[PDB]
């Protein structure tokens, strides 16, 4: 699992 | 709805009976919610983006609504920097991108 | 064009010249990319996201076509396992959430 970004 | 992309896309779910604020994510393949509980069994996993892994608690089977639209599905639950709905429910609210 | 979320919405970018794979990213401030050679004066930064943060170089004012639909804008480069348009450039595009 990929999951993004601040 | 329709929601433009120059502001993040923060929405208001509820989840466990309790209201959240959390962001529509594209780039998720899960939904990740900070910690907290939710009802019934939980088992751990791994997950990763843009800094590396992290643990998290994997739920399944949670109803989530979701600007007032239903999903029932995987919840993440761990350390998170933002509540983030991802594909897994994205799909069960028909969401799509467009341009 | 429609993008359904299925699967991971990855489609095709120039930049540089260059043909590459990306995911159109609504949780994505930034735009990052892993294209490590380009020329051009960069700037440190540092962004974040599940797992903590990473160091990235900032290229500003970058030409990004995204699926045919002309971008410019901030990229950003570091060690990325997939490429992420971002908020930046998918408002340039027009890119809308519906559901």
């Amino acid at each position: 699992s990929l999951n993004x970004i601040x | 709805p329709q929601i433009t992309l120059w502001k993040r896309p923060l929405v208001t779910i509820r989840i466990g009976g309790q209201l959240k604020e959390a962001l529509l994510d594209t780039g998720a393949d899960d939904t990740v919610i900070e910690e907290l509980n939710l009802p019934g069994k939980w088992k751990p996993k791994l997950i990763g983006g843009i800094g590396g892994f992290i643990k998290v608690r994997q739920y399944d089977q949670i109803p989530v609504e979701i600007a007032g639209h239903k999903a029932i599905g995987t919840v993440l639950v761990g350390p998170t920097p933002v509540n983030i709905i991802g594909r897994n429910l994205l799909t069960q609210i028909g969401a799509t991108l467009n341009f």
